[PDB]
């Protein structure tokens, strides 16, 4: 497991979050689900609680966008980058940008998983890097999976910045 | 497929 540079995190275990737009791609409840079961995957294995909000600044402000959407990091198109995130901090810190010239499905089709990518994408919103462990949800690479389960390297990796829940 | 550099700082 990595982290960014001088190991940014969240300075308090209540979070929250905002889901800003939606895809056409998938029922807006279908999208909701995807976004709380991705948030789930940490609360697991931390303390870290996030709560949703629909007003107001969230700390994780969620968006779907295309080409360049308002931060100066422009999507690409179909392919290439599918999502990104911010690191922890203020402002744009803890965002999740999903990229709509995707097609976003639960894993099938020609498209991908919102709930895995979501995951992922948290995990970079949460303070980790990429891994070198191939079959971490913080691998650089995306794998659909009909079962996932966090694995250890990224267990290890979160609770190094958070802790467990007592 | 792979993400590319999804992971960016504020
Ligand atoms: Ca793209
Ligand atoms: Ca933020
Ligand atoms: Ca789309
Ligand atoms: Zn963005
Ligand atoms: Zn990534």
């Amino acid at each position: 497991y990595n982290f960014f540079p001088r190991k940014p995190k969240w300075d308090k275990n209540q979070i929250t979050y905002r889901i800003i737009g939606y895809t056409p791609d998938l029922d807006p409840e279908t999208v909701d689900d995807a976004f709380a079961r991705a948030f789930q995957v940490w609360s697991d294995v931390t303390p870290l609680r996030f709560s949703r909000i629909h007003d107001g600044e969230a700390d994780i402000m969620i968006n779907f966008g295309r080409w360049e959407h308002g931060d100066g990091y422009p999507f690409d198109g179909k392919d290439g980058l599918l999502a990104h995130a911010f690191a922890p901090g203020t402002g744009v810190g803890g965002d999740s940008h999903f990229d709509d010239d995707e097609l976003w499905t639960l894993g099938k089709g020609v498209g991908y998983s919102l709930f895995l990518v979501a995951a992922h994408a948290f995990g970079h919103a949460m303070g980790l890097e990429h891994s070198q462990d191939p079959g971490a949800l913080m691998a650089p690479i995306y794998t659909y999976t009909k079962n996932f389960r966090l694995s250890q390297d990224d267990i290890k990796g979160i609770q190094e910045l958070y802790g467990a829940s007592p | 497929i792979s993400y590319g550099n999804d992971a960016l700082m504020p």
